[PDB]
């Protein structure tokens, strides 16, 4: 049983053409890995960096710029 | 008192088309929309070809529901033809007038034939631009027929292999955007609604959408503001595979890691 929603009856749109491509369904279709192209990136969630210690690694204070000096 | 199809697109008015259909079909549904074609030249033939309101219970059964009214020489041969439509388009109704084929034409004819062969290929292009018509026409409509129909548009891309992209643009469905059951947004709307670094079409590949909607693959992203669409189908890993990229922005499944989600988490 149709709905017609509330009238239905006036369309006229038509719309003709062709250009379009068409083969089968008996092909390559199913079975490739999903993950194709690694491409992400989202707003800083902030993780843990610089115990206190200055000098992990080298510097996790960012010690080679001005540090804060407190200025 | 006249062959409907036989007049021009002009001589039908837009009542007689969707009381027409109630013919065809043998039922009393309105059709949402159609599109009257007659062509000219060498080879004569009026395709007239209508989209549903509403599926038929007897169009995912045992028995074949798919195909239109074949005619030749404007006299009755058979019906359900379906050597003219293809299974992603195994929903249309309709009817085709052949002046070329012999009146003594039967359904192994259609099967073989080269010409037929290629009235399937033309109808192919007609009917699909018909239901992004649709889609442009009255998207509430095209709603109610994605709801009814949508499981058979989604064997699309299969089919036709290089025509991928404009199935992916008819292709419906929910997500993270809203909490709907009802296959809403599309991968125009997706496409429209990226902001920064979101680039990678987010999808869950999952057979029921309770399960998929609970999954906490979803949360891990929906809480860092990315969008990922409901699929609950039973094709939707298959019909997925050949989706593996649209417009140059590729798809994840979500139930799947990569670096994405090692530089998004």
């Amino acid at each position: 049983k149709k709905i017609e929603v509330e009238f239905d009856k006036g369309q006229r749109t038509d719309k003709y053409g062709r250009g379009l491509a068409y083969i089968y369904a008996d092909g390559k279709m199913v079975n490739e890995a999903l993950v194709r192209q690694g491409l992400a990136k989202v707003a800083y969630v902030y993780k843990p960096n610089n115990t206190h210690e200055q000098h992990l690694r080298k510097s996790e204070a960012q010690a080679k710029k001005e540090k804060l000096n407190i200025w | 008192a006249q062959a409907l199809w036989t007049r021009n697109k002009s001589e039908i008015t837009d009542e007689e088309y969707k009381e027409f259909y109630k013919h065809i079909a043998h039922d009393f549904n309105d059709p949402l929309t159609w599109s009257h074609n007659r062509v000219e030249g060498k080879q004569e033939y009026t395709s007239l070809l209508y989209i549903p309101s509403q599926a038929p219970w007897d169009m995912w059964n045992r028995d074949h529901k798919h195909g239109l009214k074949l005619y030749v020489q404007r006299v009755f041969i058979m019906d359900d033809a379906e050597q003219f439509m293809p299974n992603y388009l195994r929903f249309v109704r309709g009817l085709i007038d052949s002046s070329d084929l012999p009146l003594n034409v039967s359904r192994e004819i259609l099967q073989d034939s080269t010409v037929t062969r290629n009235l399937r290929n033309a109808l192919t292009k007609r009917v699909l631009q018909m239901l992004e018509k649709l889609a442009k026409d009255d998207a509430e409509k095209y709603q109610t027929f994605w709801q009814q129909f949508g499981l058979v548009l989604k064997e699309g891309p299969a089919e036709d292999f290089a025509n991928q992209e404009a199935i992916a643009k008819l292709l419906r469905f929910a997500s993270t955007h809203t909490d709907s059951s009802a296959q809403t947004v599309s991968l125009e709307d997706y496409v429209s609604r990226m902001k920064e670094g979101q680039e990678k079409i987010y999808y869950i590949t999952a057979d029921s959408y309770a399960a998929a909607k609970s999954s906490p693959h979803l949360e891990l992203l929906r809480k860092k503001g990315i969008e990922v669409l409901l699929l609950s189908d039973r094709i939707d890993e298959w019909m997925m595979n050949y989706l593996t990229e649209f417009d140059g922005k590729p798809f994840q499944s979500v139930s799947k890691v990569d670096e994405s989600l090692e530089k998004l988490a």
